[PDB]
């Protein structure tokens, strides 16, 4: 491929981003619970306060 | 399909002549190339 | 160990006997099972202890069986 | 005021009934009775945004408020009319008291805070973990009235401190200590969060030791 | 006789990074359509006595960057270093001028929590400023690499693609400056 | 409303004055003030090594390194209505030692 | 590489037409007028394909036919060095761990963790960018 | 004390002590490292252990 | 003048003490220049800074447990009852100009001392530097680490604030009294009675400023003398043998480097002392047994012990009317850990059977079992250390506190096993990566298409080649192998000048030619020495 190290970086970014989003399940409240589409204002800090939603976003 | 299973580190110890979108087929069945050009259109 | 398995086998300590690791796995599993004895009232952690112990016993048993049958050395 | 009472009921009906009931009696396994919790409980729970709650878990978090000051007064008046209870301290103009709640004896406040509060909130109100998913939060954002009503009403798992257990002057000393330990700068450099040994040991390893090893690598050779 | 691979990759990525700013422009225009006649609303008083000189400095940094590119294509590592140091200083000046504008806007009551206008203004201009900071980091890293080995064509290609990024940042700023300070 | 859930310890059935209970604030594990009192769970949490004691079941440990319950103080009131102790602890207070029980 | 430019120019034609049509059709007989989010997105999608297509079209008219652009090129036309392709590196996983540190810091709003993650990112990206340019150690 | 006019300047006293002390001896150390690396002759010496 | 004075003083010294030969032997001593051989002197310099700042602190500190009423400037504690120790610790940080800075430099230096000892221990263990003839000096170092841990603990216990007093009540008082048969007697010998008493802080002060630091100083002297007269180990490399030392002489290069490193370590610790708050005891209050705060961590070098207390289950025994409480396990555990650390060289020579003299180090990849064991030990240490901070982690990172306890409990068994397996395979994998370069040369990253369409990567051989052109396979020699062509000089040099302006071309040419000639001469010198021996 044109950029072998960028290719490796893309894979590792996939893996660690997916692990960050799934780690919501190890919090007490749990993971994101506002759907994969994440409609507003259900996703705002007033209506989804947990850390699961923020971990999902990042 | 014109290289080994698995491919080497840099994928190719040689390349065939590329004249269509079926280069491995033409590599493995040269006798068919003429037919492939003749029969291509209904 | 042979140098085909550990290339620097003559430069350092390269072999740990398999019995040490098999017995250590079994004892670690047994230790996970003995922490079910405690003051805790929930059982979520009991299931986690049982699962980790089961995985350890399965890995030890697979390794032991495959060495006995000659599939790994 | 009848207008304030009907506005509070009107706000309550499309925000709080699903969990607390139409008559403020509670909905079982969903939310408790509000009878006798008082205006002070409403003020604390709604002005810090904890109410309305969004789900059941270990602990309901604070979040941006869903109502403004007059709506909070209306809701508190409506709840007060059903059972009474404690009220939020006011000033001369009838506003929620903030500055007059700062007591004059911060040394007594610190001694009282360390006896009654630091077990759950830490030496300087930085927060601390509780049993299973719960936690006493960082105290650095609460205004004086929020601190006062938090002591007065005993939220979630926080003990309730009555005006007989901690008199109003003791509470004002405590709020003075809480506010001043939040606004005082660090004296010896960057405060590192105020938790002590754990962030200090993190700073040694990631700053001091990394610097020392990098300098050693620069001075020394490889291979 | 063949495309510069690093160049094409950089151009392709920059075109993608245009869509990121598309999202922020959409946020800005949605908030502006809901303004109700007051845009910017009180108390926000934008001042062009400071935005304009900062904009002009950022534009002139593009000419200095292009001069560095000409030196690099010429094989002159020292001319490249001089022009890229000048460009770095000018972009740093842009960042500081933006920060000073931010500070004066915050004191008069235009903040992210304060109003919808503050939210869009600060996300748009602040993400652009973050892109500028990333470009300054890129200048620093490129200039350090020219001291590491001899000046090869690959090193000159690296300079060229860093300049592609800098021109993208400048043009995005021109678009943001036109829509915020004149199409109010 | 929670008084029906209280389980008494043998020898300590009358140590409470109605709905007032008194336990030692000294943790039985290693002596820290075990004073993180959760009113809804009725859980006493020790900040030092995370022992948890069930206030409704005579401060019996339910989590952590503590194996022993917190000692209960018997309490009552006097003629003026002030809370007073109704005797001593019936067991030694604080961390254990070789000589104990 | 004229086909490469043509692909993006064709996409550009469609995207520009769609953007203009959508803006005009929502300005007229659509509630609220111009739908700004979708119009902006379509205009800048057009811009994306325009940037890439213009770059390819400028590149194509410079260089004459490559062996991959030539209908009856021989395999031996492509003999010689291709370029540099990194043989190995552990810097990509360090960059992703650093960026994930900063992301966890932003998710939980821990400013010190965000600072540490940004510092890690800068160090890891320097490690990647310098990997094939550090000279020998000097003594 | 808290909320006084002098509290901010007081809060920088110890930081300034550490910045001026730490920088000073830090800079002398750097300068001496550079002098060794750039001016003192490069050397390779071999000693017999006799151990 | 300045030269005649030096000759006159030199002759006066030599006529009176005749030290010329011994001094010259010290000037000609050769030290290897490896970056990791500088790890021990970070610990030495931290100890020196600790001595200087500690002497400064003893001029102001009153370690009395006598209770007084605070009369100082710190308004949030006015009128509060406290010990004289807490009183004078506050007086240092508020009433003595520079006292807070000195105190913070002392505490940061203590943290750097412990961390340096840990990292230096890791080098010693993973490179095999403990092997004979150097077993005793590993033992001396092990004792130094234990003494440093307890010295730092006693030191931060001295101010008698709430946090450190909570640490004293649980660890020093609770665990001690829990000890079977002799527990309570040890407690009453140490405290003079029950906790807290009136003698504890003065006694700890005496232990902390004189007795323990004197033992540490004696042990450090023995340690450095053993290193000096046993002649430091080295890594395998060109010209390096079991019987020589390759490096630089003391005079002047090693002396200059050591002095400059000392100055830079001092600078870092001084920047930390006046840029980062450590232990702001006025925020904590004086110690009272009725009070406590969330987050009762010790300094990091003690955390693992505290972590062990947090993780071990509530297992107790009650034989014949007696009590063996939970803390006894921790005590035993600590002893076991220390006994395993001191005894490791003899354990490994018993297991491996290797009892040979060793002056050449092992690369950690080449001893895969010991590397796996040390990685396993570091994994356990980190798990216990983070278990100690489990409450802080629960608050900041949104994990149930109960869950953190169980993660630590299960991970205490599982994480070291996983780490052992991974580290073992990783070490052998690095061995294979070295072998690859030995048979094929350095992958340059340049791909080439042959006329028939093959893709080949260009390799740079590290030795002689064939008539076909492939390299002759080289033998591994225990030394690192280059893997980047730029590290072999392929990148060249930019071009002489300032950063912005070039020098005259003739200067650049002369400088580059001289540099290449010098590098070639150095390589040739090492090569011919190697060929001769
Ligand atoms: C809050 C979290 C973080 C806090 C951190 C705070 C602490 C700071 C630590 C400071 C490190 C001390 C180093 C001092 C040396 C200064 C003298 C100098 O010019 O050295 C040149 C020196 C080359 O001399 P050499 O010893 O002959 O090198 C051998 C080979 O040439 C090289 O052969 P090689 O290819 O094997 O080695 C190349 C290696 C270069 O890196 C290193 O070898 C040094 C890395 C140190 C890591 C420490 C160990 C921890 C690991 C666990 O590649 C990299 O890994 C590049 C890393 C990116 C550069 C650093 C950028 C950081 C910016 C932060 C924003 O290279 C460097 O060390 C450059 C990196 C440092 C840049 C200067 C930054 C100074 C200011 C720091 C704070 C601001
Ligand atoms: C995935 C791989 C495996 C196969 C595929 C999938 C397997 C998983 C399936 C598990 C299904 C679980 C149920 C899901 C729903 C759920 O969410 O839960 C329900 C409820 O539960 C609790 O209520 C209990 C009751 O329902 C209430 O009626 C009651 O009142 C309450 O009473 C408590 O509380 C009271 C005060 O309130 C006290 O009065 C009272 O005394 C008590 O304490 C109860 O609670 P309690 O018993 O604590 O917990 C128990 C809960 C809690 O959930 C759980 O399953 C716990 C989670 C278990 C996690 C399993 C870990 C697996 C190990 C790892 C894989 C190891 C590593 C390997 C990795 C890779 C390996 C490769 C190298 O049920 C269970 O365990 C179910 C039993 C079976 C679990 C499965 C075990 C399988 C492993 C064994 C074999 C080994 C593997 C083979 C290897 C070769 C409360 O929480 C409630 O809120 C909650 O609502
Ligand atoms: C060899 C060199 C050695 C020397 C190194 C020196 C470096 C340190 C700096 C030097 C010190 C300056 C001189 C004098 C001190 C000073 O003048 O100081 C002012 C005040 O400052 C803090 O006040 C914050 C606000 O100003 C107050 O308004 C607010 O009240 C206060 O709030 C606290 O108190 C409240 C009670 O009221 C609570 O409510 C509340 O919650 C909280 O506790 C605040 O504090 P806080 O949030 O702590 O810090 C936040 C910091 C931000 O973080 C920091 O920079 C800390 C950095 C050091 C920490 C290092 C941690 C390392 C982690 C590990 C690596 C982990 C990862 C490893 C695992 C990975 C896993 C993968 C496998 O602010 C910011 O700048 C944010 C914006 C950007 C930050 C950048 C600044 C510098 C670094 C930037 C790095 C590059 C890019 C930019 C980053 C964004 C408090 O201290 C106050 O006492 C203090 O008064
Ligand atoms: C025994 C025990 C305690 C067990 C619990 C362990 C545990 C589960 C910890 C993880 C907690 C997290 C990170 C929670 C969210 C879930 C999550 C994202 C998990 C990881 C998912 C995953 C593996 C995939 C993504 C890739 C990846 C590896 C992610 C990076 C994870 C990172 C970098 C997180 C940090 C981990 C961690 C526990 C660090 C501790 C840091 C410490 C001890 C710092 C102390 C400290 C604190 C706490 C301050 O408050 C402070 C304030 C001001 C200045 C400084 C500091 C400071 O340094
Ligand atoms: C109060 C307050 C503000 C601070 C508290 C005081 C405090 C904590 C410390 C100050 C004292 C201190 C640690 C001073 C450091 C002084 C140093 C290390 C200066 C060195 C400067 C320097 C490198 C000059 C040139 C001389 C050279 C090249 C080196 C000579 C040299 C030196 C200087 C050594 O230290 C040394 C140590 C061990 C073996 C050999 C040597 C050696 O040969
Ligand atoms: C990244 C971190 C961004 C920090 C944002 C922040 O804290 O700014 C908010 C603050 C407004 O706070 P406010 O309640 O209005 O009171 C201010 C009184 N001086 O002050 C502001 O309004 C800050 C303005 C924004 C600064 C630029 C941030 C860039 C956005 C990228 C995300
Ligand atoms: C543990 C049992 C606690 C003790 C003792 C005290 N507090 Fe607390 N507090 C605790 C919790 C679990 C919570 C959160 C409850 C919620 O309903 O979400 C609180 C909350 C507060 C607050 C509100 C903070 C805010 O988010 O800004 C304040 C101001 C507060 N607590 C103060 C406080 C004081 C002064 C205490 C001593 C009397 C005190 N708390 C005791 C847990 C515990
Ligand atoms: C106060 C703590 C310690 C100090 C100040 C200290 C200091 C030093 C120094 C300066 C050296 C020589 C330079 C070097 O290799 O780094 C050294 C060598 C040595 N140290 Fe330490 N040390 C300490 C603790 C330890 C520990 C914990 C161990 C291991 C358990 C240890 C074992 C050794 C050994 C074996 C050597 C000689 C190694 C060799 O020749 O290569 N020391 N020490
Ligand atoms: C191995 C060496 C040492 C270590 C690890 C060490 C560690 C510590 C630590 C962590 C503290 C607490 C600091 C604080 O206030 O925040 C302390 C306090 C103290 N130490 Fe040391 N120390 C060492 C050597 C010495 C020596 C040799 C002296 C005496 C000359 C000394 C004198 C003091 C004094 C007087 C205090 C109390 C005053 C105070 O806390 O501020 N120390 N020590
Ligand atoms: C340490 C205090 C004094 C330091 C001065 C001593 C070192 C210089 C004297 C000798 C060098 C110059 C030539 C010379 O005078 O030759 C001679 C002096 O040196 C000697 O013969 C003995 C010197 C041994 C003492 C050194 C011990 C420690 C010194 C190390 C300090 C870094 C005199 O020359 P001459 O007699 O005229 O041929
Ligand atoms: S002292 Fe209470 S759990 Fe250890």
């Amino acid at each position: 491929v044109a950029f072998p190290r960028l290719n490796a970086l893309s894979f590792w970014l996939f893996l660690f981003g997916a692990l960050i989003a799934i780690a919501g399940f190890i919090t007490p409240g749990g993971a994101a619970d506002f759907g994969w589409t994440a409609y507003s204002p259900l996703t705002d800090a007033i209506h989804s306060p947990g850390a699961g939603g923020d971990l999902w976003i990042m | 399909w014109a290289t080994s299973c698995p491919p080497p580190r840099h994928n190719f110890t040689e390349l065939p002549r590329i004249r269509s979108e079926r280069p491995a087929f033409e590599l493995h069945y040269p006798h068919m190339v003429e037919r492939m050009r003749a029969e291509a259109h209904v | 160990v042979d140098v085909e398995d550990v290339p620097s086998a003559e430069w350092g300590w390269s072999h740990m006997p398999i019995g040490v690791m098999h017995i250590g796995g079994l004892l670690s599993a047994a230790f996970l099972l003995v922490m079910m004895r405690g003051n805790h009232v929930g059982h979520v952690e009991d299931w986690f202890l049982i699962g980790f112990a089961a995985v350890i016993v399965a890995l030890v048993g697979r390794n032991w069986w495959l060495r006995r049958r000659g599939w790994i050395r | 005021q009848s207008a304030l009472l009907r506005t509070g009921k009107q706000l309550f009906e499309t925000s709080c009934v699903s969990c607390h009931g139409a008559n403020l009696q509670g909905v079982p396994d969903r939310g408790p009775s509000l009878i006798g919790t008082g205006e002070a409980a409403v003020y604390f729970q709604v002005s810090t945004g904890r109410m309305p709650a969004m789900r059941g878990e270990a602990q309901a978090p604070s979040k941006p408020p869903h109502f403004d000051e007059s709506q909070i007064d209306a809701l508190g008046a409506y709840v007060q009319a059903n059972g009474g209870g404690p009220t939020v301290p006011r000033d001369d103009h009838g506003a929620v008291a903030q500055e007059s709640l700062i007591g004059g004896d911060v040394a007594r406040g610190g001694d009282l805070f360390r006896l009654n509060c630091a077990s759950c909130h830490n030496f300087t109100g930085k927060g601390g973990a509780l049993s299973s998913g719960k936690y006493a939060p960082d105290l650095g954002d609460a205004n004086p009235a929020q601190i006062y009503t938090a002591m007065l009403t005993g939220p979630q798992n926080m003990p309730k401190f009555s005006d007989r257990q901690l008199t109003p002057d003791e509470k004002r000393d405590i709020v003075a200590y809480v506010r001043e330990s939040a606004e005082t700068p660090s004296y010896g450099g960057y405060g590192l969060g105020g938790f002590g040994p754990a962030p200090e040991g993190m700073a040694m390893w990631i700053i001091g030791m990394v610097a020392a090893i990098g300098v050693a690598m620069w001075i020394g050779s490889r291979a | 006789n063949r495309p510069n691979m690093v160049s094409v990759g950089t151009i392709v990525w920059l075109s993608s990074e245009l869509m990121f700013f598309a999202g922020l422009f959409a946020m800005y225009f949605t908030a502006r359509a809901q303004a109700g006649g007051a845009w910017p609303p009180e108390p926000t008083e934008l001042n062009l006595a400071l935005a304009v000189p900062v904009t002009l400095v950022l534009i002139a940094s593009s000419f200095t960057c292009q001069m560095g590119v000409f030196a690099a294509e010429r094989g002159d590592v020292f001319g490249l270093r001089r022009w890229y140091v000048i460009t770095f200083l000018m972009g740093l000046f842009f960042v500081l001028g933006q920060g000073y504008e931010y500070i004066h806007l915050v004191e008069h009551g235009t903040t992210i929590p304060g109003s919808a206008y503050g939210s869009v203004f600060y996300l748009a201009t602040g993400f652009h400023g973050l892109h500028v900071i990333g470009g300054l980091v890129a200048f620093v890293l490129l200039l350090a690499r020219t001291k590491m080995s001899k000046f090869t064509p690959a090193q000159a290609t690296a300079a060229i693609v860093v300049s592609y990024y800098w021109h993208f940042v400048d043009i995005v700023w021109i678009a943001l400056f036109a829509t915020i300070y004149f199409v109010r | 409303a929670d008084m029906h859930r209280v389980i008494k310890r043998k020898g300590q059935e009358s140590f409470n004055f109605g709905e007032l209970f008194a336990y030692t604030k000294v943790c039985s594990h290693l002596g820290c003030p075990s004073s993180l009192y959760e009113q809804q769970t009725y859980r006493i949490l020790c900040p030092c090594h995370q022992s948890q004691f069930d206030a409704l079941e005579f401060a019996k440990p339910i989590f952590g390194p503590a194996a022993r319950a917190l000692a209960q103080l018997p309490i009552t009131i006097d003629e003026d209505g002030y809370l007073v102790a109704n005797g001593d602890f019936v067991e030694p207070v604080g961390p254990a030692f070789w000589e104990r029980k | 590489m004229h086909i490469e430019a043509r692909l993006f120019e064709i996409l550009t034609a469609f995207f520009a037409l769609a953007a203009v049509v959508y803006a005009v059709l929502t300005a007229m007989f659509a509630t609220g007028g111009v739908e700004w989010a979708g119009t902006t997105a379509l205009v800048l999608t057009t811009g994306l394909t325009l940037i890439t297509g213009t770059f390819f079209r400028f590149v194509a008219r410079r260089l004459d036919t490559r062996p991959e652009d030539y209908e009856d090129a021989e395999i031996s036309d492509g003999a010689g060095e291709l370029g540099f392709f990194a043989p190995h590196s552990w810097w990509p996983i360090l960059i992703s761990l650093s960026f994930s540190t900063a992301a966890v810091g932003a998710a939980l709003w821990l400013p010190w963790l965000i600072a540490a993650g940004v510092a890690f990112v800068i160090t890891s990206v320097c490690g990647l960018v310098f990997e094939y340019y550090w000279g020998p150690e000097k003594h | 004390p808290f909320g006084s006019e002098g509290e901010f300047l007081y809060s920088l006293a110890t930081p300034l002590y550490g910045l001026t002390f730490g920088l000073s001896i830090l800079s002398i150390g750097i300068g001496a490292v550079l002098f060794q690396k750039k001016f003192i002759p490069e050397e390779i010496s071999v000693q017999d252990r006799h151990d | 003048d300045f030269a005649k004075l030096a000759a006159a003083q030199g002759d006066a010294i030599d006529s009176r003490y005749h030290p010329s030969a011994a001094v010259r032997r010290q000037l000609n001593k050769v030290f290897p220049t490896h970056w990791s051989f500088l790890l021990g002197e970070i610990a030495l310099y931290s100890f020196i800074i600790l001595l200087l700042t500690g002497v400064w602190l003893t001029l102001f500190f009153d370690p009395s447990m006598a209770h007084v009423t605070y009369d100082g400037v710190y308004q949030p504690l006015r009128g509060v009852q406290m010990s004289r120790a807490y009183e004078t610790a506050l007086d240092i940080s508020f009433e003595v100009r520079g006292g807070l800075f000195v105190r913070q430099v002392h505490h940061w230096a203590a943290l750097m001392f412990a961390a340096s000892i840990m990292v230096h221990l890791a080098r010693i263990f993973f490179t095999g530097a403990f092997r004979r003839p150097r077993e005793a000096n590993w033992v001396i170092g092990s004792l130094l680490l234990i003494l440093a841990m307890f010295e730092g603990f006693f030191g931060y216990s001295l101010p008698d604030d709430l946090l450190s007093g909570t640490g004293i009540r649980a660890a020093l008082s609770g665990i001690t009294m829990g000890i079977p048969v002799i527990g309570t007697w040890m407690h009453w010998a140490l405290f003079g009675g029950d906790f807290p008493g009136e003698i504890l802080i003065p006694r700890l002060y005496a232990l902390h400023i004189l007795l323990i630091p004197g033992i540490i100083l004696a042990l450090i002297g023995a340690h450095l003398a053993l290193v000096w007269f046993q002649k430091h180990t080295q890594f395998p490399g060109p010209g390096r043998t079991e019987t020589n030392v390759v490096g630089v002489r003391v005079m002047p290069v090693f002396a200059v480097k050591s002095g400059a490193f000392f100055a830079m370590i001092t600078g870092v610790l001084g920047l930390m002392g006046g840029l980062l708050t450590i232990n702001p005891i006025w925020n904590l209050g004086p110690y009272k047994p009725s009070q406590v705060s969330a987050g009762s961590q010790p300094d990091f070098y003690m955390m693992w012990t505290d972590g062990l207390i947090r993780l071990w289950p509530a297992w107790e025994f009650y034989p014949f009317g007696h009590t063996i409480p939970q803390g006894v396990w921790v005590a035993v555990g600590m002893g076991l850990v220390f006994a395993l650390l001191i005894a490791y060289p003899f354990i490994e020579k018993k297991v491996t059977g290797d009892d040979a003299h060793h002056n050449l180090l092992q690369r950690p990849r080449d001893v895969p079992v010991r590397t796996a064991i040390g990685s396993m030990a570091i994994a356990l240490y980190l798990l216990l250390t983070f278990a100690c901070m489990n409450d802080i982690i629960a608050l900041k990172f949104h994990i149930s506190l109960n869950a953190t306890t169980w993660i630590g409990r299960i991970g205490m068994v599982v994480l070291p096993a996983i780490v052992y397996f991974v580290a073992y395979r990783w070490a052998i994998s690095l061995q294979r990566s070295d072998r690859e370069v030995l048979e094929h040369g350095v992958e340059t990253g340049i791909i080439k298409r042959l006329p028939h369409g093959a893709y080949v990567e260009l390799h740079q051989p590290l030795g002689p080649v064939d008539e076909h052109g492939h390299p002759i396979p080289l033998e591994y020699a225990g030394a690192p192998l280059p893997k980047r062509m730029n590290k072999l000089g392929s990148g060249g040099a930019p071009g002489t000048g300032s950063f912005l302006f070039p020098d005259p071309a003739v200067e650049h040419e002369a400088l580059t030619e001289a540099a290449h000639a010098s590098e070639h001469k150095s390589l040739t010198a090492l090569k011919e020495h190697q060929d001769r021996i």
